[PDB]
């Protein structure tokens, strides 16, 4: 079940917008070896990071999304 | 388990019973179940096997 959420997570990663994968996987430690913080995002990526919390928001608000999930959803009670 | 006498067949097969052949040939169930396509994920098959 791990192998498959790997490539669960690698399709719904690849079905989105890439920079929103980009942050999503240096955001949490995805594909990592340590997960970076606020600031370092902030220095790596872009000044501004309220933005980077709005796009946190976004891709919250479009993982949501049942028919996205529906997959996902079976993985829900481990 | 115990065996028990019958011919009941042709000489090539001697009569398996019910329950271990669910129970042994249950991942196999899952390989030949996940790819067809009715069942999701295999942690839903799970349940759908028992």
């Amino acid at each position: 079940t791990t192998e498959s959420l790997r490539a669960a997570t690698h399709d719904v990663l690849a079905g989105l917008t890439a920079r929103e994968a980009k942050v999503l996987r240096m955001r949490f430690g995805i594909d990592m070896n340590t997960d970076y913080t606020l600031e370092e995002v902030g220095k790596q990526f872009d000044v501004t990071r309220e933005r980077i919390r709005q796009i946190e928001a976004k891709a919250l608000r479009k993982l949501r999304h049942p028919s996205r999930s529906e997959v996902l959803r079976s993985f829900l009670d481990d | 388990s115990v065996i028990t006498v019958g011919p009941y067949l042709r000489l090539h097969q001697c009569g398996l019973p019910k329950k271990m052949a669910l129970e042994l040939f249950k991942p196999f169930i899952y390989g030949k179940l996940e790819l067809r396509g009715l069942a999701t994920t295999i942690k839903a098959a799970k349940k759908m096997v028992e």
